[PDB]
């Protein structure tokens, strides 16, 4: 029960965060093009 | 050991703590002789949080207004708020999940896995384990960084990206790399 | 404590992945478990823990020497055993380990001396585990 | 129980009425408007807009305008122990006239014509007719 | 020994109170479900009698699709069990005849029930519709795709929510327009079509699939609610029998604890 | 302290269970002795009931239908059945509200706030804190009051009248007179 | 164990009303991360015990008068605090001091002289807080 939840817990948090980290790094570079090394 | 109106001696003392248990009387009675303390934790370590302070245990005499500015008072207070308050949804999301959160309770999550891969940082010693280099990283740094994060202006910056990162440029300079390196 | 200074070069390249690769897994083992739709990545993870887990599972006294140890891992870290079955590793083990002591002993005889991995003995093993693959077959 | 008009005025998120007994109710044909009573035909229909105006039994003289989008309406005749005769009009969208708006009706119609001057698709076109049908009818339906 | 007890007491604790929480807001929003049947069930019942007027046969030969409606979130007692039964029922009895079958569904659950067994027949899943309200334009997407893949007959399993405590699978046999066409629709001859029927009825019959799918999935939302309701009772009822027992363990353990270490302080105090 | 043949020392010894261990051997052994249990609730002195006994948490040996007759046995597991399905009622209308109910469960609970607040009865003593007299109390006239309240007799009286009052005369003089 | 007897009257008027409401905020506390989903009738008891809360909190080495502390939490308990951020409150509740010790000084010495909070004092002390109200703008 206590190690069940959690890595339960771990895991849902990863795989969350995971997708989110991918969508803001898809649109990171468009919305911040002064960190775009592509313009410098 | 103590300071007098000759000299000071500045002592740092490693505590072991037998089974994890802070209620042993060693350790029990060494917290009253000491002016700052720093708990490390096994369930930080295991996430690869290097040093694995718990900074929800961990407390100062000189965390006050009066001796560092309210700038780095009201950060620090913030952290351990926010930190606190994600210790407090661990259970709602392991029955429930993330689904029941509100948004507002998502951010704090965000920020305090942020916050908590952020405090982070690799040192010059530990080469020999992670083979990353070291860093020095000044305290008003440190403030700035903490500051940024609470203030929700790096919500767009990835979580991966604040990983043994002494500056939040160096964070910055992570997530464009691994934003080039997903296309 | 002491850690990659007691291990080889050889064994080092290899074992830091598979080191990150399992803590990956075992992180999100029981999440897993319940089962949920997942993207490709999270599964890819799944799959190279459970190849890697099945990898490390020996017979009571059946020790390898280091240079086999290294070969295996390679076959597991680069991807040669994902879309395997798990259950069939226990031999794709076994007989990679005869094929690379019958026709390639000069690539366990390098590794042994210069005890580290150039570009050539990776080429070398590369198109060894290709070769086997080849002539061998499994359920997937 | 009674030999009135059981009117049912249904969209998905709101049943405006249930079994409300009414006189005579306009509806918006696709061929052209018509007012149902007791005793008409068992019928079917398609609506294509409009103005459904509803004419309670108490009523008679007062009204209640309802705007309707696109739908259906199923007249039912009456069983021989209920003694009245049903009436169901199903909608897409049906909003009352007082919450309509004649200037974002416009801004609407401007806009449909902006994205449909570009004529490729038949779709595109078609919404586009359709478009400017329903919004005219609107500003010719608000007050 | 006494930090295990303490820690499960703990945890079990924090999961009796948030299991009566989600047992309050599992009652609002069924509340809110029942509203949102009693407002949108008499835009659907009227269009599905006037086509049921049609009677189908289920034991037509055909390419069969079903369409199995169930949920994403857990803790639903075992509703989408009994659909995937009822499915794996209908599947099993159907390909036997040597009809072709293809599998629709609406939820995670149906999904992660049925990959396995029947995992080389689905054809096109939906998930994540249960995050923003019911609406009909949510019905009217998967209608379309159920129209663009006409299969010539087609089945929908779902939970009918008869009251609060009590729900109900059942099987929708629904008209299809190659089961419409080999009919000359004489049952619908007392009907006077404004416009000719002909020209109505495709019309007639995308409504006729869209306030299905709306109906159908409204009821199992709200079966999905009250099974919601009833699991987190159980498991409140289960975690406190759960403490009544870790107590009961610590309790002993924390009396063992004492008399060992007194003990050990004695026989230490009298070897002296 | 026990009876003799002169005359007898009865007891109302005050217990303390440390950490809520009943199975510690001070209460464990305290409580072999004791033919009898008076529990009081904060719970219950909120409701401005007095005194606060929990009528389900005590318990005693001499209940039995033998030394009390079966009558008063009868009453009082009437009484507490009905006090459990109150709280049942109370535990479902916190979620699904006071209106799902049934009539026979809403006859239910107006007999249990009914027995609930009869219970409760003034003191000599207070007299002097408030003015308002001692009601002394036989057992037969309580006996006969649960009695008529839990056969719905008394359900038409209302429930504010069932209150600080030594009998159900006196309750229904208090509800003749708060009518006007 | 000694209670209100350890209490002016001043006191006393609004402590037995915030002992009430803070028990009920703890009756419903674990709906605050669910209070999206309810009704009225228990976000009100959320909101009065949360800004009671916020309003309890003090600083290391400032204390309060008893005067102070009973204006304060008159204006707390009677609802002028539900609307505005519980993130303001510090500021609002600093303020009014000033306020207070700016304006009606008066007040204070009658508190502390007479120990009693009368119907004349608490219409004097609702006008300061309407007034201070006035002057004043907040978040929420």
């Amino acid at each position: 029960s206590v190690k069940f939840m959690d890595q339960k817990r771990s895991g849902e948090e990863t795989v969350y965060f995971k997708k989110e980290d991918e969508a803001l790094l898809r649109n990171l570079l468009a919305n911040h093009p002064e960190y775009d090394p592509k313009y410098s | 050991i103590t300071t007098t109106k000759k000299g000071s001696i500045t002592s740092v003392q490693a505590v072991y703590v037998p089974a994890d248990d802070l209620t042993d009387p060693a350790p029990a009675t060494t917290f009253a002789h000491l002016d700052a303390t720093t708990v490390l934790s096994r369930q930080i370590a295991e996430l690869g949080i290097y040093p694995a302070v718990d900074p929800l245990d961990s407390t100062s005499r000189m965390l006050a207004p009066e001796i560092v500015g309210q700038e780095h008072y009201d950060t620090a207070r913030a952290t351990q708020k926010l930190l606190q308050d994600y210790k407090s949804l661990q259970d709602i999301i392991a029955i429930l999940g993330m689904d029941e959160l509100s948004e507002e309770d998502k951010l704090v999550v965000s920020r305090a896995r942020k916050i908590q891969r952020f405090l982070s940082q690799p040192f010059t010693v530990a080469e020999v384990f992670t083979g990353k280099p070291g860093r020095f990283v000044e305290l008003p740094e440190t403030i700035k960084s903490a500051q940024t994060i609470l203030r929700g202006e790096c919500d767009d910056l990835p979580e991966m990206a604040f990983y043994m990162c002494g500056g939040l440029e160096e964070v910055r300079s992570k997530a464009v790399k691994m934003a080039q390196e997903a296309a | 404590r002491v850690g990659s200074a007691a291990q080889v070069k050889a064994m080092k390249q290899v074992a830091g992945t598979m080191k990150l690769e399992l803590a990956q897994y075992r992180e999100v083992a029981a999440f897993a478990q319940f089962g949920s739709d997942l993207d490709a990545s999270t599964r890819q993870l799944l799959t190279r823990g459970t190849a890697l887990t099945e990898l490390l599972k020996q017979r009571q006294y059946s020790p390898m020497k280091n240079s086999v140890q290294v070969c295996v891992l390679y076959c597991g870290v680069k991807g040669y055993l994902d879309p395997l079955d798990p259950k069939e590793i226990s031999r794709f083990e076994s007989l990679f380990i005869d094929y690379i002591n019958a026709n390639h002993q000069d690539i366990l005889k390098t590794i042994e001396t210069e005890k580290e991995l150039s570009e050539k003995t990776e080429a070398k093993l590369r198109a060894a585990v290709d070769e086997f693959v080849a002539m061998n077959e499994f359920k997937k | 129980f009674k030999n009135q008009l059981l009117l049912t005025l249904s969209s998905p998120s709101e049943a405006i009425y249930v079994r409300t007994p009414v006189r005579s109710v306009t509806v918006p044909g696709s061929e052209g408007a018509m007012t149902m009573t007791n005793g008409h035909s068992q019928t079917v229909a398609r609506l294509k807009a409009g103005e459904i105006i509803v004419r309670k039994g108490e009523t008679g003289d007062e009204v209640e305008r309802f705007f309707l989008s696109d739908g259906f309406v199923l007249f039912k005749s009456p069983e021989d122990d209920s003694g009245c005769c049903t009436a169901e009009v199903l909608g897409v969208e049906v909003v009352p006239v007082s919450m309509l708006d004649k200037e974002s009706a416009a801004t609407a119609l401007q806009e449909l014509l902006q994205q449909g001057a570009g004529a490729t698709d038949e779709w595109t076109k078609a919404r586009t007719l359709l478009g400017q049908e329903l919004l005219s009818s609107v500003i010719r339906a608000a007050p | 020994d006494l930090k295990i007890v303490a820690a499960r007491m703990k945890s079990v604790k924090s999961i009796q109170k948030i299991t009566k929480a989600m047992k309050m807001v599992a009652a609002s929003k069924l509340r809110m479900d029942q509203r949102r049947l009693e407002n949108g069930l008499p835009f659907a019942t009227p269009v599905q009698k006037l086509v049921q007027r049609i009677p189908v046969d289920p034991k037509e030969k055909g390419t069969l699709a079903v369409l199995a409606l169930s949920s994403d979130k857990g803790l639903c007692g075992g509703v989408n069990s009994f659909v995937a039964k009822q499915a794996r029922i209908v599947i099993k009895e159907n390909e036997m005849a040597g009809n072709a079958v293809q599998v629709y569904g609406v939820g995670d659950k149906i999904r992660s029930a049925l990959q396995r067994t029947f995992g080389d027949r689905f054809k096109r899943i939906m998930t994540e519709v249960t995050r923003f309200p019911w609406n009909f334009g949510q019905a009217c997407i998967i209608a379309d795709r159920l129209m663009q893949d006409n299969p010539a007959r087609l089945m929908v399993i779902y939970n009918h929510f008869k009251s609060a405590v009590a729900y109900d699978t059942l099987t929708l046999n629904v008209l299809t327009p190659t089961q419409a066409a080999q009919s000359a629709k004489e049952q619908l001859n007392t009907f006077e079509f404004e416009p000719e029927k002909t020209d109505v009825w495709k019309d007639l019959q995308d409504f006729y699939y869209a306030c299905t799918v709306f109906g159908c999935m409204l009821d199992n939302i709200a079966s999905e609610q009250s099974a919601r309701m009833s699991a987190m009772d159980n498991a409140s009822t289960n975690a406190g029998e759960m403490i009544s027992s870790l107590t009961l363990r610590y309790n002993r353990a924390r009396q063992a604890k004492i008399t060992t270490e007194l003990v050990e302080i004695i026989s230490g105090a009298n070897a002296l």
